[PDB]
């Protein structure tokens, strides 16, 4: 029981990526309506992915996680 | 979880839940710890029923003796698409 | 003993969420059936800022689209 | 602010003899109007020295070539008299205000604002040395970070006026220190262009 | 509230219009605005009922400018942003409805 070697963090995952070895099974062709949430989710998820620095230069700090509630 | 797995190697499977009122319970957990035990097991079902895990040749037949006991997320269509009553 | 197992996992989530911040990732997406399973600290901003509702009510133009996509 | 580089743009065009005949005569018109209206008087004397061997010269107190290809060039004695008068006047006025700002404590913001107006007048007549001196007293009174960045860049522009690139380069080192102290994105665009 | 148990009681009012400008000014130091925008003008476009309103007005203008994809925040974003919070404030008190389902 000694520290004799280290592992990289990539391996020893709980579960591997489920977005490159799997691909979503639903697209925005199921989405017609639900546009009200669509303006809020393209701000929340997509904008930090395409570029995080958009927020930073304006001087708005980024929003955190997303909670979806409802039946 | 592992019962659904069985269902995907075995052909056209049919899952009969018999007389379910046990985990039919609602959110409660102001009572005893048993009500969160129900909760843990219930969340497990939803992720299976709909998600990236989708069925098609795995079918659910759910048998109950009163359906207004249940939680309404177990009354949810497209997991339960037909609601057949036998009078 | 059984409840203290539930909680010990949730603490790590909160703590890993603090570490997760100021990163180009999108902080966690999560959903809940109901809004009475939340804890005061989980809902608090800095862990969860955004609260994207989903209404059943929707308006006349949106029921049209949603019938229309499934057709 | 505005005549300081636009007169110099047209004046460079006028200096050349390797430009088109028509382009030189069009630019000469802009320069000459702005000397008499804006009181560019000292820089105008400087400008007679910037041709020499190139043509156009038609001045009354400064050298001429044997070929004048331009006649929108003229020295008049009124320019020189005006210089003497206007100079005294502007200096006298704000001087008094600076003393007034001493007597009743208002001198942190206002006296620096008075001295900025001084460097602009000194910049207007074409003195890099003395415009910089008055913009140096603006720094000493404690003012906003934004104001401090603005002033350094004005001093650096006086380097373009005489077309001395070293003079620009030296001042723009100092603004690199201040730019993150103020932290503006607004005066950082200015910096991008100033350096551009 | 019985005798001698409570001895100082601090009531808090909703914000003034001078106080509501003062909260707006703190928020503007996080952002990059354009010069010539008065935050006493903004505090008068608002009327608020809590110190809560003024924080969503500042965020909205920067999500509007995020959509714009310009670094500056312009004075028109505040016409819209003031309108969104004041609109959101009336939509939880017509049937009194919660911030949840």
């Amino acid at each position: 029981n000694a520290l004799v070697d280290i592992l990289p963090p990539d391996s020893d995952s709980s579960i591997s990526v489920m977005g490159e070895n799997e691909k979503p099974d639903v697209t925005y062709a199921d989405v017609g309506g639900l546009d009200m949430q669509k303006q809020e989710i393209r701000e929340a998820v997509e904008l930090p992915l395409v570029q995080a620095d958009l927020y930073e230069q304006i001087g708005i700090d980024p929003p955190r996680g997303v909670l979806l509630y409802g039946p | 979880r592992e019962m659904f797995a069985y269902a995907k190697e075995h052909e056209p499977c049919i899952i009969f839940m018999d007389e379910v009122d046990a985990i039919g319970g609602r959110r409660f957990s102001e009572g005893t710890s048993a009500d969160r035990e129900i909760q843990r097991t219930l969340m497990e079902l939803l992720t299976q029923m709909d998600g990236f895990d989708n069925l098609g040749q795995t079918k659910i037949i759910m048998a109950t003796n009163r359906p207004d006991t249940l939680d309404p997320a177990l009354l949810r269509p497209g997991r339960l698409d037909r609601k057949v009553e036998i009078p | 003993g059984s409840d203290r197992e539930v909680q010990r996992i949730l603490i790590e989530l909160l703590t890993q969420m603090d570490g997760f911040d100021q990163s180009t990732n999108v902080k966690v997406i999560m959903a809940t059936n109901r809004a009475d399973t939340l804890d005061p600290a989980l809902l608090r901003p800095g862990r969860l800022d955004r609260k994207i509702e989903f209404p059943s009510l929707r308006d006349r133009r949106e029921r049209r689209l949603i019938f229309g996509t499934i057709a | 602010r505005v005549p300081n580089y636009e007169v110099s743009e047209k004046a460079f065009l006028l200096t050349q003899s390797k430009v088109s005949i028509e382009q030189r005569k069009e630019a000469a018109e802009f320069v000459l109007a702005k000397i008499k209206e804006e009181e560019m008087a000292p820089y105008y004397k400087y400008l007679c020295e910037e041709y020499l061997v190139n043509n156009g010269q038609s001045d009354l107190e400064h050298d001429e070539k044997s070929d004048s290809l331009n006649e929108w060039i003229k020295f008049d004695q009124e320019l020189y008299n005006e210089l003497c008068k206007k100079n005294e006047s502007k200096i006298k006025e704000l001087n008094e205000k600076i003393q007034k700002l001493e007597e009743d404590d208002e001198g942190e913001l206002e006296q620096a604002q008075a001295w900025i107006n001084l460097g602009e007048y000194y910049a207007q007549i074409g003195d890099k040395d003395n415009a910089e001196k008055t913009l140096g007293k603006s720094l000493s009174k404690a003012i906003s970070t934004g104001a401090k960045i603005d002033v350094m860049l004005t001093i650096a522009r006086l380097g373009f006026f005489y077309n001395d690139q070293l003079y620009v380069k030296e001042k723009l080192e100092a603004v690199n220190s201040m730019i993150e102290k103020g932290g503006d994105w607004e005066r950082r665009n200015r910096y991008k262009t100033y350096y551009g | 509230l019985r005798p001698g148990r409570i001895d100082r009681k601090i009531e808090f009012p909703p914000p003034s219009v001078a106080a509501r400008a003062e909260i707006l000014r703190i928020h503007s130091r996080k952002m990059n605005l354009t010069r010539g925008i008065n935050l006493r003008k903004v505090a008068e476009k608002m009327n608020g009922c809590s110190g809560a309103d003024v924080k969503g007005v500042c965020t909205e203008a920067g999500m509007y400018a995020l959509r714009e994809r310009r670094i500056h925040v312009t004075q028109e974003d505040f016409e819209l942003a003031v309108g969104k919070v004041m609109n959101k404030n009336q939509e939880t008190a017509i049937s009194v409805a919660k911030l949840f389902k």
